[PDB]
């Protein structure tokens, strides 16, 4: 939970970046 | 074959289209979108209006997680549920170390996303 918050977190991120980014795309039909 | 207003949802908005009519086609579709705290879940944020006057969805609106707030120098941050949006961490000190500041944070909504409501604490003395 020192280096398994940091690999989370970016996860998290890259999930987040993925996220909207996935869906952007696919409301942008 | 007729369904009233749509229910109002916790995670979920509609979509603007606030010229409504008193009920909504016996086929009618519905745009939504996501409330502070959440983030699309599915592909469809969609209600809709089935033959027979309900109405019926995915739960395309899913609790947003926060990050975790890093390291507490000498203590342990706690996750009683998980990390997403509406839970609390705790934090709690070690041995000798007695904990200042808040005992407790919360994913609550911040920006237009989602942080911890109190600050980290210092594990100190």
């Amino acid at each position: 939970a020192d280096k398994l918050a940091d690999a989370y977190n970016t996860l998290l991120t890259e999930h987040e970046k993925l996220r909207d980014e996935y869906y952007t795309l696919i409301d942008a039909k | 074959s007729n369904c009233g207003p749509p229910p109002t949802l916790s995670f979920a908005a509609p979509m603007d289209i606030t010229l409504t009519e008193t009920r909504f086609k016996t086929g009618t579709t519905l745009k939504y979108t996501c409330l502070p705290g959440y983030v699309r879940s599915h592909s469809t944020q969609t209600l809709t209006c089935n033959s027979d006057g309900e109405w019926v969805y995915n739960t395309f609106c899913i609790y947003k997680r926060c990050r975790h707030p890093g390291e507490l120098r000498n203590g342990q941050v706690e996750i009683k549920t998980d990390l997403s949006f509406g839970s609390q961490i705790e934090f709690s000190c070690s041995e000798g170390f007695f904990l200042i500041g808040s005992t407790t944070s919360r994913c609550e909504v911040q920006d237009r996303g989602v942080g911890w409501s109190h600050p980290l604490p210092q594990c100190e003395i």
